[PDB]
RNA sequence: GCAUGGCAAGUCUAACCGGAGUAUCCGGGGAGGCACAGGGAAACCGACAUGGCCGCAGGGCUUGCCCGAGGGCCGCCGUC
RNA sequence: UAUGCCAGCUGGUGGAUUGCUCGGCUCAGGCGCUGAUGAAGGACGUGCCAAGCUGCGAUAAGCCAUGGGGAGCCGCACGGAGGCGAAGAACCAUGGAUUUCCGAAUGAGAAUCUCUAACAAUUGCUUCGCGCAAUGAGGAACCCCGAGAACUGAAACAUCUCAGUAUCGGGAGGAACAGAAAACGCAAUGUGAUGUCGUUAGUAACCGCGAGUGAACGCGAUACAGCCCAAACCGAAGCCCUCACGGGCAAUGUGGUGUCAGGGCUACCUCUCAUCAGCCGACCGUCUCGACGAAGUCUCUUGGAACAGAGCGUGAUACAGGGUGACAACCCCGUACUCGAGACCAGUACGACGUGCGGUAGUGCCAGAGUAGCGGGGGUUGGAUAUCCCUCGCGAAUAACGCAGGCAUCGACUGCGAAGGCUAAACACAACCUGAGACCGAUAGUGAACAAGUAGUGUGAACGAACGCUGCAAAGUACCCUCAGAAGGGAGGCGAAAUAGAGCAUGAAAUCAGUUGGCGAUCGAGCGACAGGGCAUACAAGGUCCCUCGACGAAUGAC
């Protein structure tokens, strides 16, 4: 199919052929599986002290004093799971493998399929992104990689009738629950993904909900955050081309 | 440290000299223009205007600056004790704005003017 | 509890065609596909070659693999073909998607089932 | 919902009398204990059987059946065509860590083939000749006497 | 064992290497494992890409009659 | 209707719940030795007032220098009094001063004190004099060398297993150990020091051949690095102390050469770029720390307080995180970007100085003995005839020789030279620094968020808790009455709130006081379920229900 390239003013400037991968049939299940793996693989191993609650010579008196056979020390019950200060029966364990494997084939396939999801205006609208455009993804001249001010990327977007999505991601959510106490107080909608070719868009990265990525290593997470296909993306003339062989 | 516990910790256990930065206040438009800084370490000489408390709006001369508790006493911003005495109602520099500076310190004025350092 | 939305849809289509059209093979294939993956068909060329016959579409309720040789000029319709199978088949005949078979022949006529 | 997930409130978690799930006694002993007494059922019998020749006195023949060669003669475009002629050593995988290559006679031979290997079986020769073919024995193959 | 999913006469990488958005992730790495032939203590030898019959589903026809994968019963082959 | 039962209401008791996190737990990166120049640890001191903690050490919460930092300060600790600071204090960094007693504890003795110069003790050198030096002890574990169980498994139990584990003795470092083949043995026209990681493989091997036990070569990676003596041939050409003088060592050999690309010697060829000794000496990277660092504190409403709602506007190489009287990119710290400093890498790489590599022919000159090897008895290992080691006895050759290649002997072939020595890097741990988190969130998580190894127990070894939350701000309740009263109570004052008033957020249940509804001093006990009556009931969140008659009318069905 055709891809309408845009200049930094937002005006049409020719058009290239939309590579084949964007025709890969959208497989949300595989995409989901690839996002799950990526998210699990970055989780850190944890677990309670191996000797927590065992640091005691407590012993049970046995029968004879009308007391349950519970190891005690200085008249205080100890060690056993049902005892306050006793060990945790089946606690979390450092040894546990919290990683998920995934076949390179299955994973690359999901990358392709996520890509394709990007080229369907309807999907991208369902995923929830806000925009008033008919073509998608949004392809732009490699000159974009030269921008430096965020403000300039804004204008470009407003001209491309896509800024409405950043308006969407311009709202932080203060989470329910104690994540808060661990430094996860906030969270925000995901907005536009900018895929360039030489380096990630320094000028676009700070944009609300935006994520910047490069064609050679852009992945399923960026392409489909939370495993949900159809993220409002903007490729670079060159990027678009590179992506084709992924 | 992106972790809340550490953030708060470091702020509460910061050595004396590192507390100065905790008693900083925004500078009036005129002054920001004049010294090329957005704020300054409020001193017991400056004049300042209350921007947020129950005293928001009032102005006065900074009477005291406590580095341990990171708070300042502004003249006339007080509380009525039971016995009738009048005592200062501590203020957080963050709800305050400096409108006049006491530059009796060569050093302070130096820093203020230089463009490579802030006071 | 199938996971593939595609496989899932394919099956819905196979039915709608077996119900509407007078097809009975489509409804037969649907039932096998609904069964566990392990029971699905995994057929190599060597077998198709052995029992197929021209002008009679060969229907594999599963996937076709590339071991063996195919000479007959037959039309094969599976859920999927390995890359080698589809390449080896298009050389002497035609490898077709079941979704195409259902459209070109909803009556499920002149078809031979192979597993 | 999984089975484990439905266990809360069942008390016995599927073990029957709460008296069952205790220690190894409920297993008739630790590991293969009693493989000769109470649990002899379905255990290969006790005993020594045969001998083994020292590992480095063993030869491992890399084998392949005519059917494979023959089924992909055309596809082996990168291999001699003549009045086909193929050196098996170059076809068989694992033909390096192998003490020698041997062709076996399983399947058919639908082409005239000139095969070069370190060894063949009767079946292999017969079939290859019967299809107007020939079998050439390698210099290594020169170990027949 | 099972259910789901990828690839398929194949399939998967391990440690590790490079890149990077630097514990994720993109690329590389097939060492090696399992599968592709078995039988025999060993020496050693080395198999049906289908020959016959029933017959489910499905298909065909001129509506009982053919074709009948899978399945079932034999043949036959390798080896001890 | 007393005693009393059930439920509720007000107040209490209690401290669950929800919310919060100054603490944990876990992972990750960096870094890593201290001590007779007396450590670590302990004791006792040290403040204006000072009990605990911290710091410090008779110069005692400290003295000096340099740099940074800055108008404030006098630790936790917010009192009273007093004081210090522009003579630039506080505070931070580095360096320096001081640094009681016990303590390896070292003059001798001793429960932290005492008695009349002291390396006690054992050593090395030695001016044979404690003159010069060494050792001692500590440290989270990691590491290396020795000693070495049992419960348990085998459904008993003895070999076997637990396990070379627990524990014990000795010792090093920042990493240890290992290491340049008398190797391997995909047997080869092959590989080429050593660790480690992945695999080889639960393979081979062991084993009441039960249960169980269990490698290696190789391969792929990480990191790479290779050398020095002994002797032959020289024979004092040498080394140590001292400024020097001078002394000591050394023919029982200092020093030269040389070390399987064998060497030496004799005659030659050519040459050095090997090696070894010494000089110089980083970049980058990484860890930590620091400097600078954009944009609203505008309108209206609610509110005690805007960080809320509506409106208007801004920054962004910065929309990580935190603070601030409620949800804050733009109020404050910071964050992106740029820059600087220290540490490590590393006395390494690179560079350079000196040395001289190598080759031919001749020469039976040299090449590590209780060794190789055999036997008796044990331990150990997968090691089986074929693991490694200990002990008792026996015991060889000399490169023209010797050892190995998983039974012995002889021959062949292939590998390779033991009985001397050293050796960077890649790997372990986590004390120390920093970072992180689908971990816990005050009966959890460390025993320990609090005086925590604290209070407290035990003669002792040892054992060992509980206790977090006023408020935006102390505005922490003046004045009056009462009282034996700085108690308590009343009245009153502050605050949005005091039912936020001090172990003070919220404030469950068990339960207590008072009280409302129902029952109640002639009556029977799983305390209820389903039916149906009495009595009782603010609103809200449920709105139905009753009778006449009439319509419909299953099974059943009359007087
Ligand atoms: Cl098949
Ligand atoms: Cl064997
Ligand atoms: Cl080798
Ligand atoms: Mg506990
Ligand atoms: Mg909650
Ligand atoms: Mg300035
Ligand atoms: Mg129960
Ligand atoms: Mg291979
Ligand atoms: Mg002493
Ligand atoms: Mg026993
Ligand atoms: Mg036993
Ligand atoms: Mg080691
Ligand atoms: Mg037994
Ligand atoms: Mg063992
Ligand atoms: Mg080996
Ligand atoms: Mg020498
Ligand atoms: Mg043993
Ligand atoms: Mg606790
Ligand atoms: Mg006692
Ligand atoms: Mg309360
Ligand atoms: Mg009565
Ligand atoms: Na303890
Ligand atoms: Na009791
Ligand atoms: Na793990
Ligand atoms: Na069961
Ligand atoms: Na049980
Ligand atoms: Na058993
Ligand atoms: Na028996
Ligand atoms: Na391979
Ligand atoms: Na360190
Ligand atoms: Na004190
Ligand atoms: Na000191
Ligand atoms: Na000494
Ligand atoms: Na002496
Ligand atoms: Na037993
Ligand atoms: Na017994
Ligand atoms: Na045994
Ligand atoms: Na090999
Ligand atoms: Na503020
Ligand atoms: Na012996
Ligand atoms: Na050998
Ligand atoms: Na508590």
């Amino acid at each position: 199919m055709q891809a309408t390239i845009y200049d930094l003013d937002g005006n049409t400037d020719g058009e290239v052929d939309l590579p084949d991968v964007f025709e890969t049939p959208v497989r949300s299940d595989l995409i989901g599986k690839a996002v799950r793996a990526a998210q699990a693989n970055r989780k850190q191993d944890y677990g309670s002290d191996e000797y927590a609650g065992l640091r005691t010579p407590a012993e049970s008196f046995g029968s004879g004093r009308g007391q349950a056979h519970v190891p005690k020390l200085d008249g205080r019950a100890r060690r056993v799971p049902q005892a306050v200060k006793g060990r945790s029966a089946h606690p979390p364990k450092t040894e546990k493998d919290r990683s998920l494997d995934l076949n390179d084939k299955e994973r690359q396939l999901a990358v392709r399929s996520a890509l394709a999801a990007t080229a369907d205006a309807d999907l991208v609208a369902d995923r929830g992104h806000e925009f008033d455009r008919d073509e998608v993804p949004v392809v732009v001249s490699d000159d974009f990689e030269d921008l430096v001010k965020t403000q300039e990327v804004v204008s470009l977007l407003e001209a491309l009738d896509v800024h409405a999505d950043i308006d969407r991601a311009d709202e932080t959510k203060i989470k329910a629950g104690q994540g808060s106490a661990r430094g996860r107080k906030y969270r925000r909608p995901a907005s536009i993904l900018f895929v360039t070719s030489d380096e990630p868009s320094t000028a676009a990265r700070n944009l609300a909900g935006a994520d910047v990525a490069t064609a050679s290593e852009v992945n399923t997470e960026d392409l489909a955050p939370g495993g949900a296909p159809g993220r409002l993306t903007v490729f670079t003339e060159s990027a678009l081309a590179e992506v084709a062989e992924r | 440290s992106k972790q809340p516990d550490k953030q708060r910790k470091s702020q509460r256990r910061a050595p004396l000299h590192e507390r100065h930065k905790q008693v900083r206040a925004t500078l009036s438009a005129d002054l920001r223009e004049e010294y090329g800084q957005r704020n300054v370490r409020v001193n017991a000489g400056d004049t300042v205007e209350v921007l947020r408390g129950d005293f928001a709006g009032e102005e006065g001369e900074v009477i005291n600056v406590d580095l341990d508790k990171a708070v300042i006493h502004v003249e006339d911003v007080t509380l009525e004790k039971t016995d009738g005495e009048e005592v200062p109602r501590p203020l957080d520099t963050s709800n305050v704005r400096v409108t006049d500076l006491d530059l009796e310190d060569e050093k302070r004025e130096a820093r203020l003017e230089s463009e490579d350092d802030s006071a | 509890s199938k996971t593939n939305p595609r496989l899932s849809s394919l099956i819905a289509d196979l039915k709608s065609a077996a119900r509407s059209s007078g097809g009975a093979v489509w409804g037969d294939v649907a039932e096998r596909l609904e069964k566990p993956r392990r029971t699905h068909a995994e057929v190599n060329l060597g077998r198709i070659e052995r029992y197929a016959q021209e002008d009679e579409t060969v229907v594999v309720p599963g996937k076709v693999l590339g071991s063996g040789v195919l000479q007959k000029d037959v039309t094969v319709a599976a859920v999927d073909f390995s890359g080698t199978a589809e390449t080896k088949i298009d050389q002497v005949g035609e490898a077709v998607s079941l979704e195409q078979a259902i459209e070109n022949n909803p009556e499920g006529s002149h078809v031979r089932v192979i597993r | 919902t999984s089975k484990k997930k439905r266990q809360r409130g069942s008390r016995t978690h599927g073990g029957g009398s709460h008296k069952n799930r205790r220690g190894a006694g409920h297993r008739g002993g630790r590991g293969d204990a009693g493989r000769d007494k109470h649990e002899f059922h379905n255990h290969e019998p006790l005993g020594k059987s045969g001998f083994k020749r020292p590992q480095k006195v063993q030869e491992e023949a890399a084998t392949i059946d005519v059917r494979e060669i023959d089924e992909n003669v055309t596809l082996l475009a990168a291999d001699d065509v003549a009045e086909f002629r193929v050196d098996v050593r170059d076809v068989v995988e694992e033909a390096d860590d192998a003490d020698y290559v041997k062709v076996l006679g399983a399947g058919q031979v639908r082409h005239e083939l000139t095969l070069i290997a370190d060894d063949f079986s009767e079946g292999a020769r017969e079939k290859v000749e019967g299809a107007g073919g020939s079998v050439e024995l390698t210099d290594l193959g020169e170990e027949r006497q």
